[PDB]
């Protein structure tokens, strides 16, 4: 026996940091009645096999931390001190602010007199760090108060990824999952530093290499990832589309594509209309006045029925594949090598290695996380990755896919719960002011006349109806639909997003902000502006684990409390290991975790804080009246609690959904109160509720499938590592999306050695088939209207094919592909005093703003201070020696950092001038620790991209001086 | 008894091993400053039994050779640290019959602190300037004696850290050297016949650390 663990209750948990979703075992003293005594990895967990990176390994020090918030705190306007106060004070006083601001600000109709039923006087930030059930509860609480300005972390990686992959495949999700990396024959890591930012991923990446895979890292910098890849190819910032386009030309010219896959599973054969053209770097239908495209000019030629025309012979010169060939012929090795800064021989090597996976029995995968996919053609950058994978038949297959790595442990789940301004849960859109009725809302869903096209999104009315029943089960959906707020149809969608919330704050157009499990004082670009702008708030509610740069902006650097009138409530939430719930990892694995210790001090689970707070707002409206009470009054919250408090189990079950009455549906009988087995069995007619149609299948009558810890596998499952009985992923436990593309029209795998699915005994074996139906009877991309993987994607703002537009404004004046330099649908100053390219990125040991990891002594030990990584070339020119203090400055601000001089940074040749990049972590902040440094977001512009609502953090102009 | 095989050709310098050592023994963190390196703590100490050392070696063509060395006691088959301490007092340094663990006891407060360090070919032992106790990697011997992996081994996601019977580990170390050579032709084993912590180096062990090998 080990004395340490001897008298402790052992529970299981999931890591609270990155979306790899590593298993933990927690040991809690007094057999559960006191504090955690140990936290380490869960050896039975199939992703991490008990391994943890230093962030997971430090979770004991995060939990049992004397610097954690103990009780609610209050800061009175113009005070320079916190007043500790009771939960009951803080929550009653917060509910009053909400009601006051809502009553005062509530709009029943916009200027056009259309029904909106909202308040624009309160914005919410957060959070990818809450449990799925807390995320879902939160988004419905805010919308019952009529908020529209609801955002979080996801915005920065959603705006690019989801439209790109949704355009290409029908969903925006990471196509495969972490264990599947081990099945790849070529792994290309481009816009990711996964050995630092998804460390346990490298278990399976190296297992791939053990089976003969080539590992390719493409990055401006040589990182800890580069150290362990077979090929490190440097690339100048923003040169990705050139690189990806050069690879497309390589694949087409060398005929290395998967011919049968392309012909039948991609839109390669669809005929594009005669209106489609591209010339001088502009697509047809360009409106130079408004810098907008008339996408209607990119439509397909339709047959009599309204189905796009096809030439399966791929002869017709207006076939997608023939237009594609013609489009990328300009991207030869010499131009691409010139602009990327990658040698002609090193490009040829990387292209040959990766295009080799066009073999039916070889699979290549692309991993990217944030990289530089923030600019106005990041969506196009990822589009090109999808098109390469479609050409090589790498989509739907083991060791293939676009592995768009999610960031935070539950950013996947928090996005699924519609904590972005534009989505309800389950990726149903927030209605605009022009969707007067529920029926009009439903009328927008695109329909198909192809009988071989599943076009699954036609089921939406069932999902919207069930979602509205889950909130308002007394009322009819059509009627309940008038409760939740709508956004102005005559208005730019980005007007509601992350970056414009900071604009509206600094214009004082917000009374109240919830900063709920976020640290925007550090996470926001141009921190100096964001901190000033927080003064123009009337009240602030910060919910977090510790006092922080957002809770305590009022006593920040160069701030005077006396002059700042913002009423701040700080509410301390409990840590991941002190509550029960589910988090959805990058692979869509929805994982249940348990409480170890009771919440520290007077800290509450977020679920309890938000439910208690809403309970006060409710009883206040019930006794005072005020603006449109029905949506608050009528909100079903009794389904969210047992024994006076928030019940993760019950919220989870409501999210799955149940029958409100006995129903025949699917051709099966169901009794009232039965849990809904799957989204296949939801209804549009009020028979069924379901908080999120993606969760239908997750908590059935069989029990909580997310809580399964069962490693049972058939030989065919275990060979590729599906673990179908370990927890549950959406949709309906399909672990590899688009898996119908992995077999031919007889249902035989392209690669039987790594089969995902297979037709045997007249059914699909292995993974859960992504779309019902016999082999060769349905198109494989079931969420696509046409049912095909899109090479040509005419839903994209910048054009149906990705095209190089220079993301670096300042140091580049030549585009070797067209006479269109910058994005034709998109004003940096480029002050010569700031001649170097600033870039921010992460280290393995710290998390986000560092709010969490700057409180963990062991992580501060390994990475105590903000640093500045520079080449020897720049170090020499600026007279900087390794370890020297340096000042890094820009038009937006200045900071001090310890110099790291290393060959891991190198100059890029841009138009015959050496261009120097300086690298900073954004992990640091003024509150902790002593001498840590402040956020590298003092230097970043609030000038983010107009075609996204996303900031510039990978390329901003700076100077670096020795101090 | 038991042997660690550490394949440095798979190390990402994630430093899970470093934190996992402190979490398990509840060791305090040092006072650190960045002085132009990711490496921290800068050296082994009384309260740090393991730190990952970082060296950058230049190479023709893009990038560098970035060498990583998670340093710990070698648990030598014939411990020079025992031989040295047995001069002043037996029991200050003992061996575990079954596992191979060389273990410092409370009675290192009696021996000459600096004597026992000098005797150590890998420069491993560290003194508490207050109590005079010597500290180092104890092999998580209590964990091992209970049939658990040492913390640093369990936490390692890359396949760098490997643990078990000296027979199995020397078989693994030999088979893996043959595989790793195909990529890194200069790959060698750190004193395979003297120690119970066998590092695979992708090149000259001296490039990793002054005292990487004896
Ligand atoms: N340790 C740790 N892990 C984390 C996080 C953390 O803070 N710390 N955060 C999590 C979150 S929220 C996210 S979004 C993910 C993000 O994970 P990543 O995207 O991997 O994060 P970064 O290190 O910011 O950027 C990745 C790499 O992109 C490179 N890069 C920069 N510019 C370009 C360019 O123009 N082209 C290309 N091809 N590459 C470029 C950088 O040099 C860097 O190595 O990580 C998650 N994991
Ligand atoms: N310069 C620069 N800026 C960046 C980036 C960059 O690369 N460079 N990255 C951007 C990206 S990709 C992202 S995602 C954002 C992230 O930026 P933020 O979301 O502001 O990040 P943090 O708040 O530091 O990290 C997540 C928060 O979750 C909180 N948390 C943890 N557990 C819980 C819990 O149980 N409940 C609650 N309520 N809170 C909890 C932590 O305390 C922490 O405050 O930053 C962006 N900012
Ligand atoms: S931070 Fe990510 S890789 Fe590290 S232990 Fe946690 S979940 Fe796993
Ligand atoms: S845990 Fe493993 S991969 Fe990470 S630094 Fe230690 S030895 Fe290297
Ligand atoms: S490495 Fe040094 S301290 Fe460890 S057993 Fe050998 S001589 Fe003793
Ligand atoms: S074996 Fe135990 S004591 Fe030794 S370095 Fe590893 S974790 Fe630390
Ligand atoms: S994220
Ligand atoms: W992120």
């Amino acid at each position: 026996e080990l004395q340490k663990l001897q008298w402790a209750k052992q529970t299981t948990s999931i890591c609270c940091y990155c979306a790899v979703g590593c298993g933990l075992i927690v040991h809690t003293a007094k057999d559960g009645q006191g504090r955690a005594v140990n936290v380490e990895g869960d050896p039975d967990h199939p992703i991490n096999e008990g391994s943890l990176c230093p962030k997971g390994a430090s979770i004991f020090q995060l939990g049992e931390n004397d610097q954690r918030g103990t009780q609610p705190l209050y800061r009175a306007p113009f005070s320079d001190t916190w007043k500790p106060v009771t939960w009951d004070f803080a929550l009653t006083e917060i509910a009053k602010r909400i009601k006051k601001t809502r009553d005062a600000s509530f709009t029943e109709k916009n200027a056009a007199g259309d029904l909106v039923n909202r308040t624009e006087a309160i914005a919410s930030f957060g959070s990818a760090a809450m449990d799925n059930e807390e995320c879902w509860a939160y988004g419905n609480i805010l919308r019952s108060l009529g908020l529209v300005y609801i955002e979080h972390q996801a915005r920065i990686x959603h705006s690019p990824t989801v439209p790109a992959l949704a355009e290409s495949f029908g969903r925006g999700a990471m196509t495969n999952h972490w264990n599947d990396l081990a099945n790849s024959d070529c792994i290309l890591i481009m816009g990711s530093n996964a050995a630092e930012n998804h460390p346990i991923a490298f278990k399976w990446v190296l297992r791939a290499k053990d089976k003969g895979a080539t590992l390719i890292h493409v990055d401006p910098r040589f990182t800890r990832t580069s150290a362990r890849c077979d090929v490190y190819a440097p690339i100048r910032s923003g040169a990705d589309i050139p690189f990806l386009g050069g690879l497309i030309k390589y694949i087409l010219d060398n005929k290395l594509y998967f011919t049968d896959y392309v012909r039948e599973y991609t839109n390669a054969s669809l005929i594009v209309g005669e209106k489609f053209s591209f010339k001088d770097g502009l697509f047809s239908g360009y409106d130079a006045a408004n810098k907008k495209y008339d996408k209607s000019m990119w439509a397909f030629e339709l047959d009599a029925n309204g189905v796009p025309k096809r030439d399966p012979a791929l002869k017709h010169p207006r076939c997608v594949i023939n237009l594609l060939k013609k489009h990328y012929e300009r991207y030869n090795l010499d131009k691409v090598a010139a602009i990327t800064g990658t040698s002609k021989e090193q490009l040829q090597q990387v292209y040959k290695a990766y295009a080799a996976t066009g073999k039916p029995d070889k699979a290549g995968t692309i991993m990217y996380a944030m990289g530089w996919t923030q600019h106005s053609v990041g969506v196009q950058n990822i589009r090109a990755m999808a098109m390469i994978q479609l050409l090589l038949g790498n989509i739907g297959v083991a060791g293939g896919g676009v592995n768009a790595l999610r960031g935070e442990s539950n950013v996947q789940g928090s996005t699924d719960q519609g904590l972005l301004a534009h989505i309800w849960p389950g990726y149903n859109p927030v209605p605009n002011s022009k969707a007067a009725t529920l029926e009009l809302y439903n009328a927008a869903t695109p329909q198909s006349k192809d009988p071989m096209s599943v076009n699954w999104w036609q089921n939406r009315p069932k999902y919207v109806a069930s979602y509205l029943k889950a909130l308002y089960p007394d009322e009819e959906p059509a009627a309940a639909y008038d409760y939740l707020p709508r956004i102005d149809a005559g208005r730019k969608l980005t007007d509601y997003f992350w970056l414009n919330i900071f604009e509206k704050m600094d214009k004082g157009e917000f009374k109240g902000l919830f900063a709920w499990g976020m640290n925007p004082a550090c996470g926001g670009a141009n921190a100096n502006k964001n901190r000033k702008a927080m003064g123009k708030l009337e009240w602030l509610v910060n919910v977090n684990l510790f006092e922080n740069e957002t809770s305590s902006f009022w006593k920040g650097p160069g701030m005077n409390p006396a002059e700042i009138g913002t009423e701040v409530f700080f509410l301390p939430c409990c840590v991941s290991i002190e509550k029960e719930g589910s988090v959805a990892n990058s692979g869509r694995w929805m994982q249940w975790r348990y409480r170890g210790p009771k919440p520290y001090a007077e800290t509450k689970p977020d679920g309890d804080i938000m439910l208690d707070m809403f309970k006060k707002v409710r009883e206040l409206y019930a006794k005072e009246g005020g603006a449109y009470p029905a949506p608050i009054a009528k909100l079903n919250i009794a389904d969210w609690e047992e024994h006076n408090e928030f019940s993760p189990t019950k919220v989870a079950k409501l999210m799955n959904g149940y029958f409100l009455k006995d129903t025949e549906v699917g051709g099966k009988q169901f009794k009232k109160g039965q849990q809904v087995p799957s989204f296949a069995f939801l209804t549009a007619d009020g028979s069924t509720c379901s908080g999120n149609w993606l969760h239908a299948g997750s908590f059935t009558d069989a029990g909580n499938l997310m809580a399964r810890r069962d490693k049972t596998q058939t030989p065919e499952q275990a060979r590729i590592g599906l673990f179908p009985n370990w927890s549950f992923c959406w949709p309906v436990n399909r672990r590899i999306l688009y898996n119908r593309a992995s077999v031919d029209k007889t249902g035989k795998p392209w690669n039987p050695a790594k089969a995902v699915i297979e037709w045997k005994d007249g059914k699909w074996v292995g993974d859960v088939v992504d779309g019902g139906g016999d082999p060769g009877t349905k198109h494989p991309f079931i969420m696509q209207t046409h049912g095909f993987g899109a090479l040509y994607g005419p839903g994209r703002e910048e054009g149906p094919f990705p095209e190089h537009y220079e993301p670096l404004e300042c140091p580049v004046s030549k585009n070797p592909f067209s006479k269109q330099l910058h994005n034709p649908v998109a004003k940096a100053v480029c002050d010569p005093r700031y001649p170097f390219i600033g870039t921010t990125y992460r280290v393995t040991e710290h998390w986000q703003t560092g709010l969490m990891t700057r409180r963990c002594a062991w992580l501060v030990e390994a990475e105590p201070q903000i640093f500045c990584e520079i080449s020897k070339e720049l170090a020499k020119l600026r007279g900087i020696g390794n370890g020297d203090t340096v000042k890094v400055s820009s038009l937006r601000g200045a900071l001090e950092a310890v110099a790291i001089v290393t060959e891991r940074i190198r100059p890029f040749k841009i138009e015959g001038v050496d261009v120097h990049m300086v690298g900073l972590p954004w992990h640091y902040g003024w509150m902790v620790p002593k001498n840590g440094g402040d956020t590298a977001n003092l230097l970043t512009p609030s000038a983010g991209d107009p075609n996204t609502g996303i900031p510039e953090t990978k390329a901003f102009m700076v100077d670096v001086r020795k101090v | 008894g038991k042997m660690f095989f550490v394949d440095l050709s798979r190390c990402t310098a994630c430093r899970g091993c470093q934190i996992a050592c402190k979490q398990w023994k509840n060791l305090p963190a040092e006072e650190t400053r960045n002085t132009g390196s990711h490496q921290n703590p800068p050296d082994l100490s009384y309260v740090t039994l393991k730190t990952v050392r970082f060296t950058e070696k230049s190479r023709k063509g893009p990038g560098i050779d970035w060498l990583f060395f998670p340093e710990q006691c070698r648990h030598c088959v014939e411990p020079p640290c025992k031989g040295q301490a047995d001069v002043d007092l037996e029991g200050a340094v003992v061996k575990d019959e079954t596992t191979g663990a060389v273990l410092f006891t409370e009675l290192t407060a009696k021996v000459d602190g600096e004597s026992v360090r000098s005797a150590c070919p890998y420069d491993i032992p560290r003194i508490d300037p207050v109590t005079k106790r010597l500290s180092k990697c104890d092999m998580c011997n209590d964990r091992v004696q209970n049939g658990l992996l040492p913390a640093c081994v369990k936490t390692c996601p890359t396949g760098t850290m490997n643990f078990g019977d000296e027979q199995e580990m020397l078989a693994l170390a030999e088979k893996r050297l043959a595989e790793v050579k195909k990529t890194y032709p200069g790959a060698v084993l750190g004193d395979p016949n003297d120690v119970r912590v066998v590092y695979l180096f992708t090149r000259d062990p001296k490039d990793f650390y002054e005292h990487a090998v004896a």
